[PDB]
């Protein structure tokens, strides 16, 4: 995500494109897994799991 | 014939010999050249090392 900023897109724009699309997290404390929004770092998601 | 006698030379030879023309128009096409070998040796090695340090993706994570 982060190289399309200063080619096509403001910087808070593709935060906010990112932000659309929900990624693995690491687990709790009791060891059960969580879902968190995008971020820059984060690669573009595909349409299907395999 | 004679070894004396040394063989036609006029068809290189300058006008006007004049040693302090031909000794700096010498030096500056020799002296060029070190400047322009040096510069490009200094961005070689530069291209190579600073490809040691962090990448794109590392950066992302700081
Ligand atoms: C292994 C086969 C040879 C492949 C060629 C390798 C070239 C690297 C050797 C450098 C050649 C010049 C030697 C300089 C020297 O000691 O002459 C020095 C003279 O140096 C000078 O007075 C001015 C410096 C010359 C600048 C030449 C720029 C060439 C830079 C190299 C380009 C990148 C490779 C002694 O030579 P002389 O006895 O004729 O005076
Ligand atoms: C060991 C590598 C030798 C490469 C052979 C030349 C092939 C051309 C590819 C060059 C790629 C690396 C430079 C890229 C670059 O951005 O540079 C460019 C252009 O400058 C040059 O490097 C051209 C000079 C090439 C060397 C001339 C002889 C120097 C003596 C030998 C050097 C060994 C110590 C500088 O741009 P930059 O400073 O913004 O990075």
């Amino acid at each position: 995500w982060r190289t399309l900023v200063g080619v096509s897109h403001t910087n808070e724009e593709v935060r906010n494109m990112a932000e659309e699309f929900e990624y693995d997290d690491e687990p709790d404390e009791q060891g059960n897994p969580k879902k968190r929004p995008g971020k820059l770092s984060d690669y573009i998601p595909g349409p299907y799991p395999n | 014939k004679s070894t004396y006698r040394t063989p036609n030379f006029d068809d290189v030879l300058k006008e006007n010999n004049d040693a302090d023309k031909g000794r700096s128009y010498a030096y500056f096409m020799v002296g060029a050249m070190g400047l322009l070998s040096s510069a490009g040796a200094k961005s070689t090695v530069e291209t190579f090392i600073s490809s040691m340090t962090a990448t794109a993706d590392v950066l992302a994570m700081a």
